[PDB]
């Protein structure tokens, strides 16, 4: 996990050369585990992960600023990346071809207080199977 | 209590006493009171069994009409006293939190039933059972369903 | 003149039995007597009943007879045994009311100034109504309408007599008409509540339809004065749900966290305790 | 008195000085009126005391009628400018007479207390029970009038 | 020091005053019940009886 | 846990154990500063007469403690750096990159931006030191860390905070704890049926 | 109806009442006896059978001294 | 438990301080409200059990 | 059907109950309660309520016609009034008293136990005093130290009032001592202050006259409660008396109360100090 | 006619209904509140008047079909939702 820790730091930072070196150093075990094809995929999706974190960080971030932050050096590539992030639905960052506007959040609506209970009311479903297992597992002799 | 008996003359006792005749019906649920036993009444002859004329056109009339709750099941009562009731419910179950806490560190390794009998506390697992929590849960959902049912009626 | 009346669960069955016992030879379908009780705080209550044989003829509804001397002797005996009891009104069966009621009310009002009429449905049990109350108001039908009888219904609610709970519980002892089985009982409470709402509102819709057809006289002067507000009251605006998006949904989600989870945890605790006991018993049995 | 006491009329004192201001110039006796308003120094002080008195009266009656009123209209109704209207509006609220909240940048006011969701659903339930009672009363009324109307 | 109820919107040069509803203490009380009824029981009991 | 059992000013010796009573106080001040920003700490440590006396003994220690209490960031950051430098010369240096100055300013920035909605980066920079870019990069780093509940409008250089209501923030806490306990009960569901 | 003095109010519906001679009982107003106006030390009428207070009563005036 | 409540409607059991245990299944007993009350002995306890 | 039956049997009257003070829970399903009129009879304890509020000698609630244990009242002070929690209220702080000291060093010695120091009572091997009797006239106030001290170190203060205690409530006199002791035991920072002992409460030179035996029994139970205290917690008990000659030796003997303090007349130099403080 | 269906009584709608000027709307709605025609909130940013009536009058009994249709609409909605919740509750009521 020490190179994995450095991989996590590289993912957060967004740099490329540093982790490419350590992959060349200790990437053989990753090949043995069978994730080296994914490892390269993370190496080139590091910018995607950085965009999500910085998009969660900022309200209206400049397309030039995000390009400089994640080493894009191109306004068009930055516009494409945020285009590719919104179409994946991972983040809510939108595009305004004027300067790159992104909407903010809003107050809590009808279903925003109800989506936890809707996704968590399976508690009784666990309760019923626990009771049913007890039904199966209370043999007296 | 509606107990009926008969006074007897002196001849019934000198003959075969217990004037209760030869049958196995008045011996059903025949428990005369201790003060009745030491008095002659309810002891001289017998205790009379009681029955109620629960005939139909009379009993169906009583149950249908007297105990009347027919459109009163549509009450909503979302938070008339329930916001503070939920505050009390949380506080009571916070006490259950401490009680169900107290239990998990008792939890001794000597057949905990042995510990439980001599250290009863009437905690959430023992006496303040899940049924009380069910009562709180039923109260919440009933107000929920009533409010939601009328919400979709509101069209 | 009374604001409202409240009927006890004390006289309804007595009237029905009186109908049954005097209907053996009198098949007029018309049972007429007096209801006795008390009126203290604009709330009228009935505590005793009595039936008198009573015959009718359809000719102008003016053929009848009663036993007034016996009925008056009953009232004196009832007042002697219980002073607070007084004749609060006179009752007649046969909800299809005829025209002799005005003559009966005029004769009996010497016992009660605000004479009232009561109809008991011995055989009918339509939805839950045991009886209906009637107040005599002939002080002009309306502002611009001709003269009429216009016997109106003073609001009636079934009261809660004391010391009869013991008897009724012992009597039935089979249905248990209480909130017992809270979840299932409230489901039944929701069921017949919807049944009552659907039946009564359908009756109101039928009345509006029949008013539209005009086959019956239209009492619109009170119908629209009472139903217009009912219709226009803004219970359909959903923006107050928008303002109260968390009307209680916060309490809904805590109950999910703190009733369903708690039930799951305590059930889980019971099972794992049983599983430990069963595993130990299996391993240490021999 | 009949005009200026009740029914929440717009007490535009500019109109009142000629509609009901005749007591200043000539009335039946006009001797108390000249003592009150016909005086020079104390009369003009009482004139100003009538001028404001109708302003709080106009604010108070507007409170129970209009929830949100634009700043220009309220100032015109108070016969003053924006700053003078807001100054008196501040004078009422510091006395707890009215429940008023103003957005000074937007120049918009509100007089309704924010309805807590607890009591908001309570009045909804009370509205529901009022409807339920109306159903019961209408059902008894129509069914019995149905019984009278089919006695044929 | 929580003596006032508002937020200072310097961008608009204003301060938005909001009437905070304090009846929402059920929220925090519920969380405390969650914390002191679950953490103290599930970890301790089911780590002691790891084998079942 | 440190502070709750360490504000007790009952020393076994007048000047021993932790090298002094003055060093005992400096540990108290550092631990308290990591602990909390500004609740009624005026009635917890400031009301402490022995506390006020020892800050009279140490003016520099009194300087930043009052600077945090007065929320004057112009002197706070300079004094906060001096605090970090002093902690460097101390063997109790374990929070070398977590809780010297970053955690305290996280409390300070949270204290500052709360009761605010949109405070400009340029003016908050001069009110909190100098180097508008330095504060801008500091805010971006700390927002990425997770705290400082706000967002930056870079195209207009504004700090638009997002403070949840008492209902909203607390409801967020419940759904987080709901996530943890669902993870717990699922683990317990694994414990059963095996 | 037996007469006592309510020592204290157990709950909103439970009231601890001392019989002037015998033991303290507790009673409870049924529906409309205005439990708010009842105070610790008030005078109420009780019945060993009806289980409740049927009506409330003010105080005394030292009659021998009064006349 | 309901039957226990109905039994306790008759005060249930009465506390007595046993003093003298006579041979003919008789114990004098002392009761706080009144005092001595000579009575028989229950079936579950013998004469010597007193 | 059986969930319905289980919800059917739980009626238990659900009706206005009564109070007969509980004596002690002998076992489960068996109990001994004492009704207020005496009539101590054994009852059956339901499983609904138990040790969670079933403290040995606290006032409890019982069915009206059944007298069965249903509920227990937590509060004990308001059962017979006799003052209540005078804590959390500065009436006369401490140094603002005009009486200066008289001694006030044995009183500060008395407040040492409320002022923690019970841990310092051990280790150091001291046996701290438990009962302080002040056999002084109304000079120095004789309650300005009890109204203070309770606020100097935050502690509950109860007036008790001995004259009120001796009344028809002689049967519940033992019960009220148990209740007030439980209130004291509930709050370790508390002090019991009893007044007017000399004239009425268990005078020893004058023969018993009617209800005097009842007063002696009440003192006997108060002695029982103070012996049951046995330094379990840090509560303190102080009686204020004008003359301790008539007091019973049971309280006067060491081992129950030891510290005797006399508060003399205004002490002219102190009297001028009292006037200056009051003025 | 509109049971809160159109609860936005804008100035233009008021102008259509009463052919009155803008300044007279304030007096007209004032007298409406006094008599009892409309008792709802009166705004001016959007000029919205909330709709409550407590003084009913003749509803043109020849046009009773409108209220009959609305009432039967309520009947259909209530019965449909009652059947829907019954469908969701066959696992308890059946
Ligand atoms: N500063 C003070 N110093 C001394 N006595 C005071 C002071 N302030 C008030 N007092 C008096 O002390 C009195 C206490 O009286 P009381 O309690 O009846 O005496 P005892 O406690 O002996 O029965 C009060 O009446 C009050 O007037």
């Amino acid at each position: 996990l020490m190179p994995y820790f450095l991989l996590t730091q590289a993912v957060r930072t967004g740099n490329l050369a540093k982790f490419n070196q350590v992959l060349d150093q200790f990437g053989e075990k990753f090949q043995a585990d069978g994730t080296y094809t994914l490892i390269i995929r993370l190496r080139h999706n590091v910018i995607k992960t950085g965009v999500r974190m910085i998009s969660l960080s900022y309200s209206r971030i400049s397309l030039a600023d995000i390009a400089q932050k994640l080493q894009l050096d191109s306004p068009e590539d930055a516009e494409f990346i945020v285009a590719k992030a919104i179409r994946d639905g991972v983040i809510e960052a939108s595009i305004n071809h004027e300067k790159g506007y992104v909407q903010s959040k809003e107050m809590i609506d009808i279903y925003s207080t109800r989506e936890p209970q809707l996704a968590f009311h399976q508690r009784i479903s666990f309760c019923l199977d626990i009771h049913n297992m007890s039904v199966k597992a209370m043999r007296f002799p | 209590v509606i107990d009926a008996f008969r006074l007897i003359n002196a001849n019934m006792m000198v003959l075969g006493h217990e004037p209760r005749q030869t049958t196995s019906n008045l011996g059903h649920l025949n428990k005369p009171s201790i003060q009745a036993l030491i008095h002659g009444l309810n002891r001289h002859y017998y205790s009379i069994t009681i029955n109620y004329r629960k005939n139909e056109l009379e009993q169906k009339m009583l149950l249908n009409l007297h105990k009347k709750s027919w459109m009163e099941g549509l009450t909503l009562q979302d938070y008339s006293e329930h916001c503070k009731h939920n505050e009390s419910v949380v506080k009571e179950m916070l006490e259950l939190a401490k009680n169900y806490n107290k239990a998990v560190e008792e939890e001794d390794k000597m057949t905990p039933e042995q510990l439980a009998i001599k250290n009863v506390g009437k905690q959430d697992p023992k006496r303040h059972l899940e049924e009380h929590v069910d009562v709180l849960m039923t109260s919440n959902i009933v107000q929920c369903l009533a409010a939601m049912l009328d919400t979709v009626v509101f069209k | 003149a009374v604001q409202k009346v409240v009927v006890h669960p004390l006289v309804l069955l007595s009237v029905v039995d009186h109908f049954n016992r005097i209907g053996k030879v009198g098949n007029q379908k018309r049972v007429v007597g007096v209801l006795l009780g008390s009126w203290q705080k604009k709330v009228l209550d009935v505590s005793n009943s009595f039936a008198v044989p009573f015959d009718e003829d359809d000719k102008d509804d003016s053929v009848w007879f009663l036993d007034h001397d016996y009925l008056e002797n009953m009232y004196g005996m009832f007042k002697k045994v219980n002073a607070r009891e007084r004749i609060v009104g006179w009752y007649h069966t046969g909800p299809k009311l005829h025209k002799n009621d005005i003559a009966i009310n005029e004769l009996m009002k010497r016992y009660c100034p605000n004479s009232v009429l009561v109809i008991i449905d011995v055989k009918p049990k339509d939805l839950g109504l045991p009886t209906e109350a009637y107040i005599s108001v002939e002080e002009v039908h309306d502002d611009g309408t001709p003269t009429s009888k216009t016997f109106e219904h003073v609001t009636s609610e079934i009261g809660a007599e004391e010391a009869e709970e013991v008897g009724v519980e012992h009597l039935l002892r089979d249905i248990k008409d209480t909130t017992v089985g809270t979840l299932s009982q409230r489901i039944t409470n929701q069921v017949h509540g919807l049944k009552g709402l659907n039946s009564k509102l359908l009756d109101i819709r039928s009345y509006l339809e029949k008013v539209a057809t005009g086959k019956l006289p239209i009492n619109h002067q009170i119908i629209y004065q009472l139903q217009d507000v009912f219709n226009l009251l803004p219970d359909v605006s959903l923006q107050e749900f928008v303002k109260a998006f968390y009307l209680k949904t916060n309490d809904q989600m805590v109950v999910v966290y703190l009733a369903s989870l708690i039930r799951s945890v305590v059930a889980l605790h019971n099972l794992i305790n049983n599983k430990i006991a069963n595993r130990d018993a299996e391993k240490k049995e021999g | 008195l009949l005009k200026l006491f009740t029914t929440m009329e717009l007490m535009r004192w500019s109109t009142l000085v000629e509609d009901y201001g005749m007591e200043l110039r000539k009335g039946s006796l006009e001797s108390p009126a000249t003592d009150v308003f016909g005086s020079t120094e104390e009369g003009e002080k009482r004139w100003k005391d009538l001028k404001n008195r109708v302003v709080e009266h106009n604010i108070r009656i507007m409170a129970k009628y209009y929830t949100r009123i634009t700043m220009k209209r309220m100032a015109q109704l108070l016969d003053l400018s924006v700053d003078e209207s807001e100054a008196f509006l501040s004078n009422l609220v510091v006395n707890k007479t009215i429940f008023a909240k103003v957005d000074r940048l937007a120049g918009i006011i509100n007089f309704q207390r924010p309805k807590d969701p607890n009591n908001l659903l309570n009045d909804w339930s009370q509205k529901l029970n009022s409807l339920m009672s109306l159903v019961n009363k209408t059902t008894h009324l129509i069914a019995k009038e149905e019984m009278i109307h089919n006695l044929q | 020091d929580k003596k006032f109820h508002g937020i200072l919107d310097q961008g608009e040069g204003v301060l938005i005053i909001f009437d905070e509803p304090p009846v929402d203490k059920t929220y925090e009380a519920a969380l405390e019940t969650i914390q002191n009824m679950s953490k103290v029981v599930d970890s301790l009991y089911n780590k002691a009886k790891k084998l079942t | 846990q440190a502070a709750e059992l360490f504000l007790d000013t009952v020393s076994t010796f007048t000047s021993y154990e932790l090298m002094d009573y003055k060093t005992f106080v400096t540990y108290t001040v550092y631990v308290s500063m990591i602990a909390l920003e500004r609740p009624d700490l005026r009635e917890k440590v400031i009301k402490g007469a022995e506390i006020l006396e020892v800050l009279h003994s140490l003016p520099a220690v009194r300087q930043y403690l009052f600077s945090l209490y007065e929320c004057r960031y112009s002197v706070f950051f300079q004094s906060l750096a001096v605090v970090e430098q002093e902690m460097k010369k101390d063997w109790l240096f374990a929070p070398h990159y977590r809780y010297y100055v970053r955690e305290m300013r996280i409390h300070a920035y949270s204290q500052l931006l709360e009761s605010y909605r949109s405070l400009t980066l340029g003016y908050m920079a001069e009110a909190f030191g100098v180097g508008v870019e330095f504060i801008d990069q500091e805010l971006s780093r700390f927002i990425a860390a997770g705290r400082l509940h706000c967002k930056i409008d870079k195209v207009n250089e504004i700090v638009e905070t997002n403070r949840p209501d008492s209902k909203n923030w607390q409801y967020q806490e419940t759904i987080k704890k709901g996530d943890l306990l669902l993870n717990r009960v699922q683990k317990l569901s694994r414990v059963i049926n095996m | 109806q037996i007469v006592g003095e309510v020592l204290k109010q157990l709950t909103e519906e439970k009231f601890i009442v001392k019989a002037t001679n015998g033991p303290r009982y507790v009673v409870g107003c049924r529906r409309q006896l205005d439990k708010s106006k009842l105070k610790p030390g008030t005078r109420v009428a009780l019945d060993m059978t009806t289980l409740t207070i049927m009506r409330y009563l003010p105080r005394e005036v030292d009659p021998l001294v009064y006349n | 438990l309901r039957e226990e409540l109905q039994l306790l409607q008759e005060q249930g059991s009465y506390v007595g301080e046993v003093v003298r245990a006579m041979d003919k299944k008789k114990v004098l007993v002392k009761v706080h409200p009144e005092g001595k009350f000579v009575v028989d002995v229950d079936k579950n306890i013998d004469i010597n059990d007193v | 059907e059986f969930l319905h039956a289980q919800e059917e049997v739980k009626r238990i009257q659900s009706i206005p109950l009564v109070i007969g003070q509980f004596l002690e829970a002998v076992d489960q399903n068996t109990a001994i309660v004492g009704s207020t009129t005496g009539s101590n009879y054994y009852v059956r304890i339901l499983s609904t309520i138990d040790r969670e509020l079933l403290k040995p000698n606290a006032s409890v609630a019982l069915h009206k016609h059944s007298n069965a244990l249903v509920d227990v009242l937590p509060p004990e002070a308001d059962s017979s009034i006799m003052m209540l929690t005078s804590d959390q209220k500065p009436d006369v702080m401490y140094a603002d008293i005009g009486g200066m000291d008289i001694q006030k060093q044995e009183v500060r010695e008395a407040v040492e136990l409320p002022l923690t120091h019970f841990e310092l009572y051990k280790q150091i091997g001291i046996d701290p005093p438990r009962g302080v009797l002040m056999y002084g006239p109304p000079g120095c106030g004789k309650t300005m130290l009890a109204k203070a001290v309770a606020h100097h170190t935050t502690a509950a203060f109860i007036r008790v009032v001995g004259s009120e205690f001796v009344q028809k409530y002689l049967g519940e006199g033992p019960r009220m001592v148990r209740d007030v002791f439980r209130l004291a035991k509930e709050n370790a920072p508390a002090i019991i202050f009893i007044d007017e002992i000399d004239a009425i409460a268990t005078k020893r030179f004058d023969a018993q006259t009617g209800a005097d035996r009842e007063v002696q029994r009440i003192l006997l139970e108060l002695l029982n409660q103070m012996d049951g205290f046995d330094q379990n917690v840090n509560v303190k008990v102080i009686m204020a008396t004008n003359r301790a000659d008539t007091l019973d030796p049971a309280l006067l003997r060491p081992g129950r109360l030891d510290r005797k303090i006399e508060f003399p007349l205004p002490d002219r130099r102190q009297k001028r100090l009292i006037f200056s403080t009051i003025t | 006619t509109r049971p809160a269906n159109h609860r936005q009584l804008t100035f233009e709608e008021i102008a259509k209904s009463a052919k009155i000027t803008v300044n007279e709307v304030e007096l007209l709605v004032m007298k409406a509140l006094s008599v009892g025609l409309v008792k709802g909130s009166i705004d001016e940013v959007d000029k919205r008047v909330h709709m409550t009536w407590v003084q009913p009058r003749v509803l043109d009994l020849q046009q009773i079909k409108g209220m009959k249709d609305r009432l039967e609409f309520w009947c259909t909605d209530v019965k449909s939702m009652e059947m829907l919740v019954e469908h969701q509750a066959h696992d308890i009521l059946t």
